[PDB]
Protein backbone atom coordinates (compact mmCIF):
# COMPACT_ATOMS: atom_id res chain seq x y z
CA UNK A 1 0.00 0.00 0.00
CA UNK A 2 1.42 3.43 -1.11
CA UNK A 3 0.25 6.68 0.87
CA UNK A 4 -0.80 9.93 -0.83
CA UNK A 5 2.75 11.48 0.48
CA UNK A 6 5.01 8.87 -1.66
CA UNK A 7 5.27 6.51 0.87
CA UNK A 8 5.02 2.72 1.11
CA UNK A 9 3.33 1.04 3.83
CA UNK A 10 5.63 -2.40 5.16
CA UNK A 11 3.26 -3.32 8.16
CA UNK A 12 -0.67 -3.08 7.51
CA UNK A 13 -0.82 -2.22 11.03
CA UNK A 14 -1.08 1.62 10.67
CA UNK A 15 -4.29 1.50 9.62
CA UNK A 16 -5.50 1.42 13.41
CA UNK A 17 -3.63 4.75 14.97
CA UNK A 18 -5.23 6.45 12.70
CA UNK A 19 -7.09 7.17 8.93
CA UNK A 20 -4.56 7.45 5.95
CA UNK A 21 -4.74 9.38 2.62
CA UNK A 22 -4.16 7.22 -0.22
CA UNK A 23 -2.48 8.14 -3.71
CA UNK A 24 -5.20 8.09 -6.56
CA UNK A 25 -5.77 5.70 -9.29
CA UNK A 26 -3.51 5.64 -12.70
CA UNK A 27 -2.15 3.39 -15.77
CA UNK A 28 1.08 5.05 -16.43
CA UNK A 29 3.98 3.05 -16.24
CA UNK A 30 6.43 5.25 -14.58
CA UNK A 31 3.69 5.96 -12.26
CA UNK A 32 1.20 2.74 -11.76
CA UNK A 33 -1.39 2.71 -8.78
CA UNK A 34 -3.78 -0.03 -8.45
CA UNK A 35 -7.41 -0.32 -6.93
CA UNK A 36 -7.26 -2.80 -3.98
CA UNK A 37 -9.18 -5.67 -3.23
CA UNK A 38 -11.45 -4.36 -0.45
CA UNK A 39 -11.65 -0.63 -2.25
CA UNK A 40 -14.52 0.96 -2.02
CA UNK A 41 -16.78 -2.62 -0.95
CA UNK A 42 -17.44 -1.59 3.00
CA UNK A 43 -19.42 1.69 1.96
CA UNK A 44 -22.56 1.00 3.52
CA UNK A 45 -20.98 -1.37 5.75
CA UNK A 46 -19.01 1.82 6.95
CA UNK A 47 -22.21 4.39 6.70
CA UNK A 48 -24.18 1.55 8.83
CA UNK A 49 -21.00 1.15 10.79
CA UNK A 50 -20.91 4.99 11.52
CA UNK A 51 -24.03 5.33 12.20
CA UNK A 52 -24.37 3.12 15.45
CA UNK A 53 -20.92 4.56 16.53
CA UNK A 54 -22.51 8.19 16.22
CA UNK A 55 -25.74 7.23 18.31
CA UNK A 56 -24.92 7.47 21.83
CA UNK A 57 -28.58 6.16 23.47
CA UNK A 58 -26.50 2.53 23.61
CA UNK B 1 -55.99 14.70 23.75
CA UNK B 2 -53.60 14.19 21.19
CA UNK B 3 -54.35 12.08 18.24
CA UNK B 4 -52.04 12.12 15.12
CA UNK B 5 -53.23 10.57 11.99
CA UNK B 6 -51.32 8.88 9.05
CA UNK B 7 -54.16 8.69 6.15
CA UNK B 8 -52.50 7.92 2.54
CA UNK B 9 -55.67 9.28 -0.12
CA UNK B 10 -56.96 11.81 2.82
CA UNK B 11 -60.51 10.77 3.88
CA UNK B 12 -61.01 11.68 7.67
CA UNK B 13 -60.86 15.33 7.00
CA UNK B 14 -64.59 15.91 6.83
CA UNK B 15 -64.95 13.51 9.56
CA UNK B 16 -63.54 16.35 11.95
CA UNK B 17 -64.26 19.44 10.10
CA UNK B 18 -67.39 20.63 12.06
CA UNK B 19 -68.25 24.06 12.09
CA UNK B 20 -66.08 26.94 12.97
CA UNK B 21 -68.26 28.18 15.86
CA UNK B 22 -67.79 25.15 17.31
CA UNK B 23 -64.18 26.23 18.47
CA UNK B 24 -62.47 22.78 16.99
CA UNK B 25 -59.23 24.10 15.57
CA UNK B 26 -57.86 21.82 13.27
CA UNK B 27 -54.53 21.58 11.51
CA UNK B 28 -54.61 19.48 8.02
CA UNK B 29 -50.86 19.33 6.84
CA UNK B 30 -51.51 18.70 3.05
CA UNK B 31 -48.75 18.03 0.68
CA UNK B 32 -48.78 21.81 0.25
CA UNK B 33 -48.61 22.58 3.44
CA UNK B 34 -46.07 20.04 4.97
CA UNK B 35 -42.72 21.48 5.73
CA UNK B 36 -40.52 18.70 6.18
CA UNK B 37 -36.61 19.78 6.57
CA UNK B 38 -34.56 17.45 4.09
CA UNK B 39 -31.60 18.15 6.36
CA UNK B 40 -32.84 16.48 9.60
CA UNK B 41 -32.36 12.89 7.59
CA UNK B 42 -30.66 10.21 8.79
CA UNK B 43 -28.32 7.93 6.29
CA UNK B 44 -30.37 5.35 5.12
CA UNK B 45 -32.87 7.98 3.95
CA UNK B 46 -30.31 9.97 2.70
CA UNK B 47 -28.92 7.80 0.36
CA UNK B 48 -32.41 6.73 -0.72
CA UNK B 49 -33.67 10.22 -1.30
CA UNK B 50 -30.54 11.43 -3.24
CA UNK B 51 -29.13 8.10 -4.89
CA UNK B 52 -30.46 5.37 -7.24
CA UNK B 53 -29.07 2.85 -8.02
CA UNK B 54 -30.30 0.82 -11.51
CA UNK B 55 -27.16 0.41 -13.61
CA UNK B 56 -24.18 -1.18 -11.08
CA UNK B 57 -23.04 2.11 -9.57
CA UNK B 58 -19.81 2.87 -10.67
Amino acid sequence: PKLSNGELVENRQIYFNEKLEFTSSNTSKATKASNGPFNGEFNRFLSRFETKLTDKRL
Amino acid sequence: SHIIIFDIHSEYKSAFEIDKNEDFNLNYLDVEKLKLPYWLMNSEELETLFIESNEQNS
